[PDB]
């Protein structure tokens, strides 16, 4: 097959094929980038989103987030706490601080050892969740803004904005801010872009080993599973890549540098930590193959007002022979992880 | 409802 070995993936679109983003998408879903979950796309050299990230320091982060991490033997639960509202600027000082800074290292895996040595000590502030956008209006290619994908459905038809979901999201990092084991509400794709500064390292576990992730981490969390059955959904649970290799769940790490994207993939647990001071945009897309992802995605129970995409309007425009069945609670499709969304049939 |  495409990508047997389920290994992130790295494509280097020109300027023409870079301007249509789905097509894209679909083009590295033929190429198999999906089976990993993850995906790097580096965007041609000429291509800049915005011209200085000089003019941004008034920009306010209404709710950073103090992360403390409790637990042992490559197994955590991370809490937030929400601190007061502060300026990139202020945000930027603490990061670039002595106390918080990147300690010294050569090679990312000493880094990637302290991050997992040190994680519950000196708990860092993230500047996480920001409504906004650093892109420049009349930037039209790869806009997290706007990258017209049926995802807009949601919006445009049914007139329901979620935010940071179909609407941009800005994260400032400082070094061992964490992102715990999750996929996409929903189960739908994720772009990240980072805008500038220090990289940010990620862990992935291919799709269709995610049920195995989920089965470790129940039973290595019995209650919180209890309490909830999606309970990774509250994106507080982190794995070490030691405990994952432990245990056979198959998994890969990648680092995304600034100017460099990342995609997520329907139902990609994927998990991560920025190294240093820097700044990430995101957003949620989808395409016609997560329409089933949707359908079938197990969703949190237990905390108000998680985000609950209703299916009914995907269902009815793209599987109009299928909707009657669905409707009823009688549609019993199976996904494969392995198929391309079919938009990639032109490339196949 | 949001993204967190
Ligand atoms: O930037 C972060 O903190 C984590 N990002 C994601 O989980 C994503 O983009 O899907
Ligand atoms: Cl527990
Ligand atoms: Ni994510
Ligand atoms: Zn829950």
């Amino acid at each position: 097959t495409l990508n047997p070995s389920a290994r992130i993936m790295t494509f280097y679109p020109t300027m023409e094929e870079f301007r249509n983003f789905s097509r894209y998408i679909a083009y590295i879903e033929s190429q198999g980038a999906h089976r990993a979950g993850l995906a790097k796309v580096v965007p041609p050299k000429e291509w800049k989103p915005r011209a200085s990230y000089d003019d941004i320091d008034d920009l306010v982060i209404p709710a950073p987030i103090q992360q403390l991490v409790t637990g042992q033997s490559g197994l955590f639960t991370q809490y937030n706490i929400q601190k007061k509202a502060m300026t990139v600027r202020e945000f930027r000082k603490i990061a670039n601080s002595d106390k918080y800074c990147t300690p010294r290292y050569s090679e990312f895996e000493e880094l990637e050892r302290k991050y997992w040595k040190n994680l519950t000590f000196n708990p860092p502030i993230y500047g996480a969740d920001v409504n906004g956008t650093l892109y420049e209006k009349h930037v039209d290619e790869w806009n997290i803004g706007r990258l017209r994908t049926i995802l807009d459905l949601v919006e445009k038809e049914s007139g329901i904005t979620i935010e940071g979901v179909n609407t941009p999201y800005l994260y400032f990092g400082m070094w061992k801010t964490s992102f715990a084991w999750h996929t996409e509400d929903m189960d739908l794709y994720s772009i990240n872009y980072l805008h500038f500064g220090e990289p940010k390292s990620w862990y992935s576990v291919p799709p269709e080993h995610g049920k195995r992730l989920e089965r470790l981490a129940k039973g290595f969390f019995p209650g919180s599973a209890q309490s909830c059955e999606a309970f990774l959904r509250h994106k507080m649970t982190l794995i070490s890549p030691l405990m994952l290799k432990k245990y056979g769940i198959p998994f890969d790490k990648v680092t995304q540098e600034a100017g460099e994207f990342m995609i997520t993939f329907p139902y990609g647990y994927h998990a991560g930590f920025n190294h240093g001071f820097n700044c990430a945009e995101s957003t949620n897309f989808a395409t016609r193959r997560w329409i089933e992802y949707g359908k079938q995605a197990v969703l949190c129970s237990c905390r108000k007002d998680m985000v609950k995409i209703s299916m009914d309007v995907f269902v009815r425009k793209f599987q109009p022979e299928r909707y009657k069945l669905w409707k009823a609670g009688k549609d019993n499709t199976v996904i494969d992880h392995t198929l391309p969304t079919p938009e990639a049939a032109e490339f196949l | 409802a949001r993204k967190s």
